[PDB]
RNA sequence: AAGCAGCUUUACAGAUCAAUGGCGGAGGGAGGUCAACAUCAAGAACUGUGGGCGCCUAUAGAACUUAUAACGAACAUGGUUCUUGCCUUUUACCAGAACCAUCCGGGUGUUGUCUCCAUAGAAACAGGUAAAGCUGUCCGUUACUGUGGGCUUGCCAUAUUUUUUGGAACUUUUC
């Protein structure tokens, strides 16, 4: 029931299965959930960021792509004693609205507006609080017919909690049926360096952050889209015939095996 | 039940109607009920002798209507 | 009940009324009034007839009711 | 032509209820009708209308597998790559659709989804303008914040029926995990706080003008609807819709006898609660927390519903949905509402009074009806109209108007075009129509050449009827303007597509307004950043290719006095004094706010068509208004009042009333344009004190003459009354989690804006709105210093209304005071500065 | 059941009403009912000779009713 | 939502024990870090080929759209060309742009199988495609009853003005 079979792929689970999962791999995701938390920090600011060449102060400052800042004119229109100079126009405004400040602005990805700004709640502290809890920090604000749920007596169960803190989760645990990864697939800190850093860091680890936003959006700018249908996985064609069989082993032997096996091939 | 609806989807199209009392009633449908009251616009009254008339506004009551005669769009309806 | 009215549904039908007239047409909608629904009817007072189309019979007007043909392809 | 159709047929994915039923209830005026949706930033609206268009089809094939579930919600109505790359709708749409309601007997509708977002409140105004009533939807966690009231107000200010829809309960009860009798004084205070805001009559959720819903999971309550879905099928028929009214309100069964004494007994919450929010906050916690089976157990015995094990098998969430939109039917409980709550008879000559003079003359005979909008769908462009009067087919030969024509009150007096086509919108697919009925909304083709923004469209037989019939005003578009950018052409050869370009623009939308100045740089008016980005967007896109230039934002200041005189005619026949008033803050309000006079109100400057001893009796009654300036009120404006004051006056008064519209016609010029920087004037009286008139005047006075000078007059009026210089200023709207107030504080004050006007908190939730005040020409990049110094948190609107302008804080002529560019100015003298520099690209 | 009519357009209105009988009446519409029961004052019967009455018409009675004047 | 009746089934005793009619079956389930051979974003519309009776289905090519909303909520390297670099150049990089590759995978279908399991059987015969009960025959219960299950049902019960507890009855003249 848990899963597919021996292949193991497509994996599936029930509830308490995950809220205890979630609640223990919490110390290693701490992430914000609501989309609108990040806004220059999304990927298409980071394009947007390239392709006009501008520097947010947590994104990445990247190479021009297009070569010139050269074409300068004064003119009737530019000139200053006739623009009025109020505010600085900041780089992340020509990131914002990258129609209006920053002009011929080119291959230019049209950035999202404007999310709800979530205003969820959740327990972090007291694990004792009922399912439905006013908050301290709100606002101060014939007889044989019945309801028909009120027929069962209490709505609130020992899982609900926990299954509202799960209505809410990144893409693993949001979804309690799914299918199978690589190990090297997952990739666990791809998180932590898209976040602000705050303050108490050093510009080690900040300068790090720009680091792997860079890197980031590089991996993000080029897809692919090939298919092999031509190759069958090497190991599958190879083992066939005979000068190889097929066994089991302890890892560090075959480990082992191989330290005088290539060993030898080298001299 | 359908035999209401169907003449409730016939308002504003033109009918035509038979009472007890002998006479038939042509004109655009302006109002119904659940009674069958009817109030059409322009009718064309013709009663057993064959007189013909003009009426403004009028009223009818339900009781009193043998058979509604209407519209042929509204055999695509739904029901 | 109402089981057997059902099946009349989709056939073509002679309804002879109080009024002496006999109309002739399949019937589309039956009500709890008896409000009979007919398409593409004829009246028959009498060597005599009458096109009128769809037409909204009354429960007080009819009094019974007689197969013409079966349900129509 | 028909077999062309046919390749249409596979195109529009068809529909459950077919079509040639739905369009042949369509010539019967009585049915079908016109709802528009408005709600303000992210209430669901354009979600709300993918439920409906889900309600209808069944084949809607983009649907991907990823949408159909779940995550990604559905934006149907939303069509355009801009919008769908954005995330907020920009250019309303709407589905012509046919709905049913409880009873069953279907209404042809109308729907039409407005841009929420107060920068295009354009559209809504237009909306308005179509829709026979709106449907105002909230989300449940702000309230009724400030932008709802001027929506409630401007509707009701537009005599069109209502209903509300609050929304995103699930936002509610999962975000804010409320306890229900938290949810149901949640409710409760905000219909409340709402019908304060409703004049003459309130909501109440048994009234059905109140319905309740949630989008992404799809569902929706009207009480009617909800207990005839359920509760009826339990107690005998005679008790039912007194249950209803027994239903909200304080109001407690304790068994089977409803009792509105306290809650004796035990258990309290009232009947609502008892039946709607408790057992709802069941589906919910259930449905997430419990076993399948035991509620299937529940679905057949308490709901009579089956769960498919398909069904059985989903992520919570997209379950969740497929429970809700199981347990409740394809949403009629909607309609249905609206179904009852429209009146034709009491409303309508309401209505189509509000929009031109009331007559009424020529009924039927004639076809007139009116022109909204120049719509641009996936083929090409079409025209948006309501129909009032006549049919229409292909080719129909007709005759054009536009509204400001229509400001103009035989031959010659209108260009005419046929109907080219007419389709119905069906959102992202068009539904060809050769044949179109009184009071349904449709598209036309062609009719573009003919015009820009509103046009009154009428074919008329009868110029006894031509006579008689009526025209609608120029469009009130709810916010002026404000945002300057000045346009160039990146090569000036290129210069030619851009006017077209530009062109398209101004009809595609509505409020915005260009220039072509006399220096030739090309100048746009539009609401604020977002906006006019928009414009941008399509501009360097869309429709020119070309690459293009644009300015820092600006803002459009006015001319004004704060407190002698002479005026001269280069033939000196004419002898002209005119000072200069500063005007009442009381008739600035009064005049900010354009009305019929209704009520205790001060009537709109308009009533000077009526009485100027009706106007004067406003004026002398309310204002003090001098009863002898108030019988010398001459003219009024663009803008303030012009008065004829003196005795040189009544020594020549046939004089004067032979040459009046000289005197006026050159007053219009003058405040539109103006002694400083040729820009307008505002809050100034003109009490004219002296003239004289050329000698026995062959054509000696005329407007040629005249004119100019009291245009100087004029000038030099404001030039000795100490003018200052009017700015206009965005009123701010805030909207916060608590803790964060101290961050906002900051920046207001380096935006010198720095007006926390009001400060709000918002019922049951972690919320403070806070409203305030910041200049236009200061308001460049606001709401990204927020978004970002909130962490997303908060949020930002810049709106226009009661158009307060505030004075330029520097003295207008100092020459010394400035400090040298590229720096901002000093907040000591400024008017120098800005006036300065605007006649550096006027004189 | 009790669908009021739609006699609110003729209150306070001449009207040229026929009933059972072939007979008619004409007079001010004052005041309607749930079973269409009427309630006219300056009532006169239509004979040719007209006699002033001046008056309750039962509803079952009604087979339709005229307005004079547009 | 109980019971009654109707409908569908059902373990069935049955009429027939014929011709029938219905639903299923004429090659099972699932799972196989099992392989072989194909294929792989989606959609409307144009052209060509093939099959079946102008229409439908399959394959190939071209154009447009989707936010490239995503074969992988993964990303690694290499090559050619243009800007960059510098002197070095190689190893090579740097840092971008384009266009080409490779590699690590994934999914679907078909075929052949392997493991654990399933109980009638009619899983029997003959026709062909790229595919199959696809077709024809065919057989299992059976097409009309009573016991037992479920509902899709009665819509749930009104003699006093708008339908079903009657204003009906009756007579006579005209063509
Ligand atoms: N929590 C919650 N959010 C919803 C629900 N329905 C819609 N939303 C949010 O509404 C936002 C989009 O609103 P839309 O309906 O698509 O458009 P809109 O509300 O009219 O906003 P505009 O179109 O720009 O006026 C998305 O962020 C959704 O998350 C809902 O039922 N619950």
């Amino acid at each position: 029931k848990k899963v597919n079979g021996t292949s193991y792929k497509k994996w599936s689970f029930d509830l308490p299965e995950m809220s205890n999962l979630y609640r223990l791999s919490t110390p290693l995701r701490d992430e914000v959930t609501d989309k609108n938390y990040y806004y220059l920090f999304d990927k298409k600011s980071f394009f947007n960021g390239k392709a006009l060449n501008n520097a947010i102060p947590g994104g990445p400052k990247f190479e021009p792509l297009y070569p010139r800042e050269e074409e300068e004119d004064y003119n009737e229109f530019n000139s200053i004693d006739r623009v009025i100079f109020r505010v600085p126009i900041r780089s992340e405004y020509k990131v914002a609205f990258p129609h209006l400040y920053n002009s011929r602005p080119r291959s230019v990805r049209i950035p999202w507006y404007n999310n709800p700004v979530s205003c969820i709640i959740q327990n972090d502290e007291e694990y004792d609080t009922p399912a439905l809890f006013f908050d301290p920090s709100l606002n101060p604000i014939p007889e044989d017919f019945a309801p028909l749920l009120a027929e069962e007596e209490e709505l609130i169960l020992p899982n609900t909690k926990d299954a509202m803190s799960l209505y809410h989760s990144p893409f693993p645990f949001n979804r309690t049926k799914g299918k199978m990864v690589r190990a090297q697939d997952v990739a666990l800190a791809k998180k932590w360096f898209l976040q602000h850093p705050d303050e108490e860091y050093p510009v080690k680890v900040k300068v790090s952050y720009q680091k792997l936003l860079k890197n980031y959006v590089l991996n993000e700018l080029h897809p692919t889209l090939p298919t092999n249908h031509n190759k069958t996985k090497l190991l599958k064609s190879l083992k066939n015939t005979k000068y190889f069989q097929q066994t089991t082993i302890d890892w560090v032997e075959a480990g082992l095996q191989l330290c005088r096996q290539g060993h030898n091939m080298l001299n | 039940g359908i035999p209401v609806k169907l003449l409730n989807e016939a308002q504003g199209h033109i009918v035509s109607l038979e009472l007890t009392t002998g006479a038939t009633y042509r004109g655009k449908l302006v109002e119904s009920e659940d009674s069958m009251n009817v109030q059409l616009r322009d009718v064309i009254a013709t009663e057993p002798q064959g007189a013909v008339t003009h009426m403004d506004q009028i009223f009818v009551r339900g009781s009193q209507i043998k058979f509604i005669v209407v519209p042929d769009l509204l055999k695509n309806a739904p029901l | 009940h109402s089981s057997r009215l059902a099946n009349l549904i989709d056939y073509k039908l002679r309804v002879l009324t109080q009024d002496g007239r006999v109309y002739i047409g399949q019937l589309m909608a039956f009500d709890k009034h008896m409000n009979l629904v007919l398409n593409e009817c004829i009246e028959e007072r009498v060597v005599e007839k009458r096109v009128l189309g769809l037409t909204i019979l009354r429960g007080e007007q009819i009094l019974s009711t007689v197969v013409e043909d079966k349900p129509l392809l | 032509e028909h077999t062309i159709f046919t390749q249409l047929k596979k195109n529009i994915p068809k529909t459950r209820y077919n079509r040639d039923y739905m369009l042949s209830m369509a010539n019967i005026p009585e049915r079908i009708i016109n709802v528009g949706v408005i709600g303000p930033l992210h209430s669901g609206k354009t979600s709300l209308m993918d439920l409906l268009v889900i309600d209808s089809h069944k084949r809607i094939p983009d649907m991907s597998k990823n949408v159909e579930l779940g995550w990604k919600p559905l934006r149907y109505l939303d069509n355009l790559k801009q919008e769908i790359d954005r995330g907020l709708s920009i250019k309303l749409n709407g589905s012509t659709l046919l709905c049913t309601d409880l009873e069953s007997k279907s209404r042809m509708i109308n729907f039409l989804d407005a841009p929420g977002h107060v920068n295009f409140m354009d559209e809504t105004a237009v909306a308005l303008a179509a829709s026979d009533l709106v449907l105002i939807v909230i989300d449940v966690v702000e309230g009724v914040t400030f932008v709802v009231e001027q929506l409630i107000k401007q509707s009701i200010k537009n005599n069109v029926a209502m209903c509300f829809v609050i929304n995103k309960l699930d936002r509610l009860i999962l975000d804010l995990k409320l306890p229900p009798m938290d949810a149901y004084l949640k409710l409760n205070h905000i219909i409340a706080n709402i019908n304060s805001f409703t004049k003459g009559n309130v909501f109440s959720p048994i009234d059905n003008n109140i319905i309740f819903a949630s989008t992404k999971l799809g569902f929706t309550f009207t009480i009617k609807e909800f207990v005839s879905y359920y509760y009826a099928h339990s107690i005998p028929s005679s008790k039912i819709d007194d249950f209803t009214t027994r239903l909200w309100g304080s109001v407690y069964y304790h068994k089977g006898n409803f009792r509105t004494k306290p809650f004796e007994n035990v258990e309290k919450y009232p009947t609502f609660v008892e039946f709607i929010l408790i057992p709802l906050y069941k589906i919910f916690s259930y449905a997430l927390s419990m076993e399948k089976d035991k509620l299937k157990n529940l679905l057949r015995s308490n709901f009579r519903v089956n769960l498919s094990q398909e069904a059985l098998q989903y992520d919570p969430q997209p379950f969740l949905k497929h429970v809700l939109q199981l347990i409740f039917r394809q949403q009629t409980g909607l309609v249905d509402a609206i179904t009852r709550c429209y009146q034709p008879f009491e409303l309508f000559d309401n209505k189509t009074a509000h929009l031109s003079i009331p007559g009424k003359s020529t009924p039927e005979g004639t076809l007139w009806a009116h022109v909204l909008k120049t719509v641009d769908y996936g083929g090409a462009e079409w025209s948006l109209v309501r129909i009032y009067s006549g049919l229409l087919k292909r080719g129909d030969t007709v005759r054009i108007l536009d509204t400001s024509q229509s400001e103009s009150r035989e031959d010659d007096e209108t260009p005419s075009c046929e109907v080219e086509e007419i389709g119905l919108l069906g959102g992202r697919y068009v539904y060809p129509v050769h044949e179109a009925h009184k009071g349904q909304i449709v598209l036309i083709k062609g009719i573009s050449s003919a015009y820009i923004k509103s046009a009154t469209l009428y074919s008329v037989k009868s110029k006894e009827d031509m006579k008689q019939l009526k025209f609608f005003k120029p469009l009130d578009y709810i916010t002026e303007a404000v945002f300057k950018i000045v346009l160039q052409p990146l090569l000036p050869r290129e210069l030619p597509k851009l006017l077209d370009a530009l062109n398209k623009i101004s009809k595609y939308y509505p409020g915005v307004i260009i220039k072509v100045e006399e220096s030739g740089e090309h100048v746009i008016l539009g609401n604020g950043e977002l906006y006019m980005d928009c414009l941008l967007y399509d501009l360097r896109a869309s429709y020119a290719k070309i690459e293009i230039k644009i300015s820092d934002p600006l803002t459009v200041f006015s001319e004004s006095c704060s407190n002698s005189r002479l005026g001269e005619e280069n033939l000196p026949g004419l002898s002209i004094s005119v000072a200069a008033e500063p005007m009442d803050s009381k008739m600035i309000q009064d005049l900010s706010r354009n009305t019929l006079g209704k009520g205790q109100n001060c009537l709109d400057i308009d009533g000077i068509m009526d009485n100027p001893r009706k106007l004067s009796k406003i004026l002398r009654t309310e204002y003090g208004w001098d009863s002898l300036a108030s019988r010398n009120v001459w003219s009024f404006y663009n803008g303030n009042v012009l008065i004829n004051d003196t005795l040189p006056d009544e020594i020549s008064p046939e004089l004067l009333s032979k040459y009046k519209e000289q005197i006026i016609q050159g007053f219009y010029w003058a405040v539109k344009e103006g002694p400083l920087a040729e820009e307008p004037i505002y809050g100034v009286q003109y009490k004219l004190l002296s003239i004289s008139v050329p000698s026995d005047v062959n054509i000696d006075v005329m407007k040629s003459q005249i004119i100019p000078l009291m245009k100087k007059a004029c000038y030099v009026g404001l030039l000795t009354a100490i003018p200052i210089l009017l700015e206009p200023i965005y009123e701010v709207d805030i909207t916060v989690h608590a803790p964060l107030l101290p961050i906002v504080e900051e920046l207001m004050k380096k935006r010198r804006g720095s007006r926390i006007y009001k400060t709000i908190k918002v019922a049951g939730t972690p919320l403070l709105e806070v409203r305030g005040q910041v200049p236009v020409i200061e308001s460049a990049g606001f709401e990204t210093d927020l978004r970002l110094s909130t962490n997303g948190l908060g949020m930002c609107q810049l709106y226009f209304w009661h158009k307060i302008w505030r004075k330029v804080p520097g003295d207008v002529l100092d020459k010394d005071a400035f400090i040298p560019k590229l720096k901002p100015a000093p907040i000591n003298s400024l008017s120098r500065d800005f006036v300065m520099k605007t006649r550096r690209r006027k004189g | 059941m009790v669908s009021t009519p739609e006699l609110k357009k003729y209150m306070d209105k001449k009207i040229l009403l026929n009933i059972n009988g072939s007979r008619k009446v004409a007079g001010i519409l004052r005041g309607y009912d749930i079973f269409l029961n009427v309630v006219l004052d300056d009532a006169m019967e239509i004979n040719a000779n007209n006699h002033q009455l001046g008056t309750v018409i039962r509803g079952n009675s009604i087979i339709s009713l005229e307005a004079l004047d547009a």
